């Protein structure tokens, strides 16, 4: 019945420190989902991009992991068609996960556990991975508002 | 020479990952097989759904659990009864500023490797009455706060008492009283004491939590690599060579391809066992993140390895153990290995050798799951 | 009772368990046997993965049982 104590006081300080270099505020709605701004790091084939981002508290948070999805369409070993990020210690919270998220964009190389078709092209050919994830920037990311 | 061992093992492991251990590429077919044929799919074209589950093997890329790569290494460079002895002695702690290593590296071909665990406290508790606790069947390394009693259940599910009054549990019981935090976490940050009664008494029980954590093995060994210090003809130039895979992250394959090897030998052995003693003796988790990092990360991922939702928040212990190394020994095992390579996967170049021992596994893996799962 | 855990490369491991002993618990025993840290194994039985926070029990795994030792982990 409403908010727990934990998602009231988290949002507070989540909009009162945000974290450097993302936008995170919850709807106007439904505050258990979170609207989030990435901003493409610079010198990552992600530069120039503006990714969208929504992220969902599940009523078991924070003792169950928020969700999260890429609304933004992105070429990365992480992240599928469907926006869904491959990646629970219930003593994090949003911002650790934000700046997880962050820090895929920064250094997508895949992983060597990574088995999807997008991991195999940027680990077998990543000259050309780089190449098709500065397309899908520009395409998906930019002129994106 | 030392040196040399160090340059074969690198060639060889580079150009033949898993082929490294001398198994023959039937076995590892055969014992895939033995392992995925759950997951096969039981109905549709059979035929199809063995393919699907063979192309989706990966039975003949290496290792990638940092355990088994220093097995790896330990058997190939002190040969198995070698490996079989390292074994058997004792790790020892590595101290504050890691003297104690520094002090075991005499001028000669030697071998470390390297334990290191993390300390796994509880993070978790839950109020449950006597009667409803049930050891066995309870969510493991967590607090249970009883209506008389505090207690601890460790990963191996034994029970631990945490030494408070049958008073004192009953107040803390009662006085958690919203549904919500019923079952939660303790050291949350966002709890306000002097909010509310229930808020000041989960403070309180993680306080007393902490204290006797202080005096609890909570241990758990979480990574495990080994670094060759070869032979130097003046101390001045001795360097080590860190050998490590990793298991959400890489291979050693990977790890000797990206040179994190000779990128760690550019610190010199005062300037690597400096960072790893200071891993192990930080309280601060932002020193420990980054030096984690820098040091056990794939090449290229030294600032983010460790961020965020891998922040290193736990206290970390380095364990150590050195033996000495014969480069005839290490230099006639990995001669052999590439016999047995050249004997049964001949080729043009190490490329050629790899695909036709992939190719000779997904077909033995194949046979054996169309033999168990149709009829010819 | 005794069950056997068995790996990729042909390794056959022989362990002294309870039924109740927990998934992390054996990864400790095989930690103690080769050497591998609980944090880098993978353990499945009969197609299904054991979570560390589950027990022997949880999965039905009765005496003289076999184990595989997953040591490349994949996922996504």
């Amino acid at each position: 019945a409403g908010l727990p104590r934990r998602i009231i006081k988290e949002t507070q300080r989540l909009l009162a420190e945000p974290v450097p270099g993302i936008k995170a505020e919850p709807d106007e709605s439904n505050a258990r989902y979170f609207h989030v701004v990435i901003a493409g790091p610079q010198d990552s084939p992600f530069e120039g991009g503006t990714f969208k981002l929504e992220l969902f508290l599940p009523e078991e948070y924070p003792m169950a992991a928020p969700k999260v999805r890429f609304m933004t369409k992105i070429y990365h070993p992480n992240v599928d068609k469907l926006g869904r990020i491959c990646l629970w210690s219930p003593a994090l919270q949003i911002r650790t996960v934000l700046l997880s998220i962050q820090a895929l964009l920064s250094a997508p190389n895949p992983d060597d556990p990574l088995a999807n078709d997008v991991a195999e092209q940027w680990k077998t050919n990543e000259a050309q991975a780089i190449e098709t994830a500065r397309a899908w920037t520009r395409l998906y990311a930019m002129n994106n508002i | 020479t030392g040196l040399h061992v160090h340059e074969k093992i690198k060639h060889m492991v580079k150009n033949y990952g898993t082929m490294i251990t001398g198994i023959p590429a039937e076995i590892l077919g055969q014992n895939e097989a033995e392992i995925s044929v759950g997951y096969v799919k039981k109905m549709g074209n059979m035929k199809e759904n063995i393919a699907e589950v063979v192309r989706k093997s990966e039975m003949t890329q290496p290792t990638n659990s940092a355990g088994k790569a220093s097995n790896e290494v330990c058997d190939l460079l002190l040969g198995t009864e070698g490996a079989s002895e390292f074994e058997k002695s004792s790790y020892q702690v590595l101290s504050g500023d890691g003297s104690n290593l520094k002090g075991s590296l005499p001028n000669k071909n030697l071998l470390v490797r390297v334990e290191m665990d993390r300390f796994n406290a509880p993070q978790k508790y839950q109020k449950i009455k006597r009667e409803e606790f049930n050891p066995e069947t309870a969510e493991k390394n967590k607090i249970y706060l009883l209506e008389d009693q505090l207690v601890y259940l460790d990963i191996f599910g034994k029970v631990i008492d945490l030494g408070q009054t049958s008073d004192t549990c009953h107040r803390l019981f009662n006085a958690i009283t919203t549904p919500f935090y019923q079952n939660y976490i303790l050291y949350d940050e966002y709890i306000d004491p002097e909010e509310s009664a229930e808020e000041a008494a989960m403070f309180e029980m993680g306080e007393i939590v902490k204290a006797k954590m202080k005096n609890i093995d909570c241990w758990t060994a979480t990574h495990s690599f080994t670094i060759f210090v070869p032979e130097s003809d003046s101390e001045d130039t001795r360097t080590l060579y860190p050998y490590q895979a990793y298991w959400t992250s890489h291979t050693l394959q990977q790890w000797f391809s990206g040179d994190k090897d000779e990128k760690l030998s550019r610190l010199g052995i005062d300037g690597y066992i400096e960072k790893l003693a200071l891993l192990g003796t930080t309280t601060d988790s932002k020193i420990r993140s980054s030096i984690y990092g820098e040091l056990f990360s794939p090449p290229g991922k030294e600032h983010v390895f460790c961020t965020g939702m891998n922040e290193k928040f736990s206290p970390l212990r380095v364990k150590f153990k050195v033996t000495e190394v014969n480069p005839e020994i290490a230099l006639q095992n990995l001669e052999e290995v590439q016999e047995f390579i050249d004997t049964n996967y001949p080729g043009e170049n190490a490329k050629d050798q790899c695909e036709l021992y992939k190719i000779k596994a997904q077909e033995a893996m194949t046979k054996q799951l169309e033999m168990r799962l149709l009829i010819e | 009772m005794q069950i056997f855990v068995k790996t990729l490369t042909g390794k056959t491991i022989t362990l002294e368990v309870e039924p109740s002993d927990t998934i992390e618990n054996v990864k400790a025993k095989i930690q103690d046997k080769e050497g591998i840290p609980p944090d880098q194994q993978r353990l499945i039985f009969a197609g299904k993965q054991l979570e560390d926070g589950r027990t022997l029990s949880d999965y039905n795994i009765q005496k003289e049982s076999t184990l595989h030792l997953v040591l490349r982990l994949r996922g996504c």
